[PDB]
């Protein structure tokens, strides 16, 4: 999810606004 | 871009951010 994806590891622009 | 984790508030600022149009 985007707690795994962003804050355990880091995402992009792009894989943080596929969370909106 | 940042090169940078994402947590907590900074993560609820950063999607606020993001999501964002006008």
């Amino acid at each position: 999810g985007i707690v795994e994806q962003c804050c355990h590891r880091i995402c992009s622009l792009y894989q943080l606004e596929n969370y909106c | 871009f940042v090169n940078q984790h994402l947590c907590g508030s900074e993560l609820v600022e950063a999607l606020y951010l993001v999501c964002y149009e006008r």
